[PDB]
């Protein structure tokens, strides 16, 4: 009987959060469209050369 | 959508026309039996496929 | 196998199935597109081909 | 009809045909859910082990607004990726086999 919990932060706006998960997208698709474009240019699947 | 049409072998479909033609199979499909009448569709089938697999070229060799 | 990759035209039939709603779900998956069936003269081919397209016609009317 | 049933408060069988596009329609029915509801939940989404890469890709194309974590790899990851799932709004839909 010394000790005790705790919590906080009960926050969570619908409209602004809407908002803020359309702007998400934004993220997302640049996420996206980075690693695509990413992997098209640099892999071209290939090998190389042995060092010897 | 059109379609296409293909030809017969010549030589080789002439295995067809004589396991077509031998009265066994005929007595065996006029049985009217399910087994007779789809094993001998299915070997019509496989001979319409290349007969390679019905009757492969078998490979040479002295004796 | 799901999907197949768009973009195909061509399809050759190489035989003909005589099963349900076959080359119904090729046709679907594909909607130029064009259709060659291997159709080997000279054989019951035709009325059997006709057969098929009277069962697909009935599965697609049903 | 998939927002109807929603609306009124069942569950839903879609039997279509293989190819009819059921992953959109169920991505439509999200984009509803969350338009017009309001409703971005945590959206689990159990599919076979084949097609988790196909779903996420179909839902970054059609609805790039979902949060979505794909829980996939070995254990550590998967652990690392639990870290902090809890939270709310962390992701809006899961896709597991």
């Amino acid at each position: 009987r010394r000790k005790g919990p705790h919590c906080e932060r009960p926050l969570t706006q619908e409209e602004l959060l809407r908002e803020a998960k359309i702007t998400e997208e934004l993220n997302l698709r640049s996420l996206e469209t980075y690693e695509r474009l990413e992997a098209d240019k640099k892999k071209q699947v290939h090998k190389k050369r042995k060092c010897p | 959508e059109h379609v296409i049409r293909c030809r017969l072998s010549k030589r080789q479909r002439c295995l067809y026309d004589d396991f077509m033609a031998q009265t066994t199979t005929k007595e065996t499909l006029a049985t009217g039996h399910f087994m007779s009448v789809i094993n001998i569709l299915m070997q019509l089938r496989k001979v319409c496929n290349h007969p390679n697999l019905f009757d492969p070229r078998p490979v040479t060799s002295p004796f | 196998v799901g999907v197949n990759l768009t973009g195909a035209d061509t399809v050759v039939f190489y035989d003909s199935d005589w099963n349900p709603t076959m080359d119904a779900q090729a046709q679907d998956r594909c909607h130029d597109v064009h259709i060659y069936r291997l159709i080997s003269e000279r054989t019951v081919e035709e009325n059997i081909l006709k057969k098929a397209n009277q069962k697909r016609m009935l599965g697609d009317m049903a | 009809w998939l927002v109807t049933m929603y609306e009124k408060k069942l569950n839903g069988i879609l039997a279509d045909e293989m190819g009819l596009g059921k992953t959109i329609q169920t991505i439509s029915l999200l984009a509803h859910l969350a338009c017009e509801k309001g409703n971005w939940g945590p959206h689990l989404i159990i599919v076979p082990t084949s097609v988790m890469l196909n779903w996420e890709m179909e839902l970054k194309r059609w609805c790039p607004s979902f949060k979505i974590l794909t829980y996939y790899g070995a254990q550590k990851e998967r652990k690392l990726k639990r870290q902090g799932w809890t939270k709310p709004n962390a992701f809006h839909v899961c896709i597991t086999s």
